[PDB]
């Protein structure tokens, strides 16, 4: 605080003003295309011959 | 600071009287700066040409200084480079003040006063 004269009026003290942030999302679309291609096929777990 | 006083003698303490300093009831605005010179309280005080307060001079020269216009009434005493409180607005005694030289009767320390917040009358 300021040091004023006991005379005097004593001095104006000023003030500070705020601020802002604003964000938006992105979007993310994974998607497959399943044919009968990658069904078909043999999958690792299955037996030889009779899968 | 060791030695009493054993000789009869008078007991003349001190003496006291007020200095009162205002004579009226315009707004009273104060400001503080810097000091360009001693200055004592209630002393008139203008500004140099650097901008520090400094005891009000009139006549300082072909062309009046700075110092010769008087901006206001130091309210509390102060030596060069220190911060000087001052009154700019009020109506002062103008006997409780500090003036110059040859700045004597009311006359002239009305006419040194004669626009600002600051006017100088008597007290009844």
């Amino acid at each position: 605080a300021p040091f004023v004269a006991p005379n005097v009026q004593g001095r104006v003290i000023k003030e500070s003003g705020y601020n802002t942030k604003t964000f938006k999302p992105a979007y993310v679309k994974p998607k497959h295309v399943i044919d009968p291609n990658m069904i078909i096929p043999r999958q690792p777990g299955e037996a030889l011959g009779t899968g | 600071t060791s030695l009493p006083n054993y000789l009869a003698g008078n007991g003349d303490l001190g003496s006291w009287e007020p200095t009162q300093i205002f004579a009226g009831e315009a707004d009273i605005v104060t400001e503080g700066g810097a000091a360009g010179a001693d200055i004592e309280i209630y002393q008139v005080i203008a500004k140099n040409a650097a901008g520090a307060m400094v005891p009000h001079d009139p006549t300082a020269t072909e062309v009046p200084a700075p110092q010769s216009v008087a901006i206001g009434i130091a309210a509390q005493p102060a030596k060069s480079g220190q911060n000087v409180p001052y009154y700019i607005g009020g109506v002062f005694n103008h006997a409780a003040l500090g003036w110059h030289a040859s700045l004597d009767t009311l006359a002239k320390r009305q006419a040194v006063f004669d626009r600002t917040n600051i006017h100088i009358g008597n007290l009844y």
